[PDB]
């Protein structure tokens, strides 16, 4: 990513929780990834299914 | 049956989107809490004592040997040492709150946060009009009004400096000294228009809210009338916290206590609907029962 | 025109016995207007 | 629970891998969806409103499962019933809004609104009456958008041809009729010999809440009956149940804007 204070950052994405979705040829370009986390307060108050 | 009108609920304590007439609460603006969350004032005054378990033992020393004069070669008389035992026990306050889905998506979807202080500040005061007044349905067989019942320890008759230079008497008569006063804060209107007639003096501060130099603390009961004034050593009122109130909110379970117009069990899985279970461990004990006076109107 | 909400109960809170069934409570609220 | 015959349960929705004379389905074959999944028309043809809370009412259903036909018999059992009770609903609501049918809620319908401003055609299938059909709407200046047909009646349709042009009037292969799309209604309340047409653009739904899952294991399901009537608790008796919900709202904004046709 294009940082905020303009630098080129790179950074690992966790496994569980990302996956990429490829064009159908035999080529395999890669059309889209998507990355999705629980969002969470600590206190565990009521539904933690949102993401 | 295909019955799409709102549910009716005894006792009517469920949360609902939509009136019975029909009207939905959209649009719906948050209610403003006025007034000020209060303390718990045996929190305030008392002595915490960890406690891990439910249950707490106190040793103390009782007794401690005499001595004698003996004559030179003469055999010296023993002496003996003793020892006595206390303890106290914690007990569970709670309550549950239902709410039904579509009210807290289409109605108030903060409503369980803003209820957290509401429960806190009801346990609190559960708690202090239960240990110091003896006051709704008191769990412990101990408490403040009933350690003073017990001793007799109660001047009759109006504010006075006269009467309450005798209240905190009372305490050192038992070698105790008085270390704070409880009232109702109706009474203050009184405190204020009482002044020693020799040093021209006034006994209670406007300002500090100090009563002949000891700090006073404001009861919110309507218990305790306005008449009535407490003093001990609180330093002598031990309380203890096994377990902060724990939130749980299920959407599944069933609450037997409320019924459905029929007469049903309400199931939150079947009905959904959401609920929120508040509890608290609360533990009381009275370590000297001369340790507290009474002045009441006559 | 204004339109005023107030929390106008507190919930109660019961002292239960070991396993006895808890029982339930409700605040409430009024509206006022000027 | 401790009855070794199956557990008769009332009603009898429960799932079970042991039928009522003791078969036991063991390696059991996955079944196959032998008809497509249907979808439902008032959201196809209607106009979509953003909305938040509003006029909507609450569709839902539970399916309980014995967990032992959720083991041995049919492991994706639940991630393959999500499509079937959406359909479900689907044709709930399309048969409440449009048909007036099935305990609608809500006080608003095209079959109601049909039958007060009385925009009716008594008749065979024409292409007189098609066209007897689409002035009534232009009469009042509104334009059909579409048709809604019983796929039973295209029998009917093929037989019209234009004796000016000389040809057909209804394409088969495009299932339009006079240049319209038709919509098919799998439903059994509308009639062989009922059409149904109207301006669309006029006939207004919303969604507040889409589909929400819930699958439990430690309800109570009042609304089911053990043998001996005590009310099935899933945990006790080692069964699960999932919960469907859905808001829908619905709108008509002018009720001269549908017509219909009707044997004579």
């Amino acid at each position: 990513i294009r940082n905020q204070d303009d630098e080129t950052r790179l950074y690992k994405s966790d496994a569980m929780s990302t996956f990429i979705i490829y064009d159908n040829t035999v080529e395999r370009n890669s059309i889209a990834g998507v990355r999705y986390l629980r969002t969470k307060p600590i206190d565990k108050t009521d539904e933690d299914e949102v993401f | 049956s295909n019955n799409v009108k709102p549910q009716v609920f005894n006792p009517d304590n469920v949360m609902m989107h939509e009136k019975k007439d029909g009207t939905l609460m959209n649009e719906f603006t948050t209610p403003i809490l006025q007034e000020v969350m209060e303390n718990s004032k045996i929190m305030q005054l008392g002595k915490y004592e960890p406690m891990e378990g439910t249950e707490k033992k106190f040793t103390f020393w009782a007794d401690k040997p005499g001595a004698y004069w003996v004559g030179e070669g003469q055999k010296i008389e023993t002496s003996k040492a003793t020892w006595v035992n206390a303890t106290m026990r914690a007990f569970k306050l709670g309550v549950i709150l239902p709410v039904t889905k579509e009210f807290l998506n289409y109605t108030y979807s903060q409503f369980f946060e803003e209820m957290k202080p509401m429960i806190a500040e009801a346990f609190y005061k559960k708690f202090d009009e239960a240990g110091i007044l003896n006051q709704g349905n008191n769990p412990f067989g101990k408490s403040i009004a009933q350690s003073i019942e017990k001793t007799n320890k109660v001047i009759k008759g109006d504010f006075t400096q006269d009467n309450i230079i005798d209240l905190e008497a009372l305490l050192e008569d038992d070698e105790l000294e008085a270390n704070a006063f409880i009232s109702k804060t109706q009474n203050r209107s009184l405190l204020r228009k009482i002044v020693d007639p020799e040093t021209k003096e006034r006994i209670y501060d406007r300002n500090s809210d100090s009563l002949d130099g000891l700090p006073v603390v404001n009861l919110k009961s309507s218990n305790l009338k306005r008449g009535e004034l407490i003093t001990g050593d609180f330093d002598k009122l031990i309380y203890g916290i096994p377990q902060l109130i724990e939130y749980k909110i299920d959407e599944t379970a069933q609450l037997s206590t409320v019924k459905n117009e029929d007469g049903t069990p309400v199931n939150l899985f079947e009905q959904d609907m959401v609920a929120l279970r508040a509890t608290m461990h609360v533990a009381l004990h009275i370590a000297d029962d001369k340790a507290f006076a009474k002045l009441v109107p006559a």
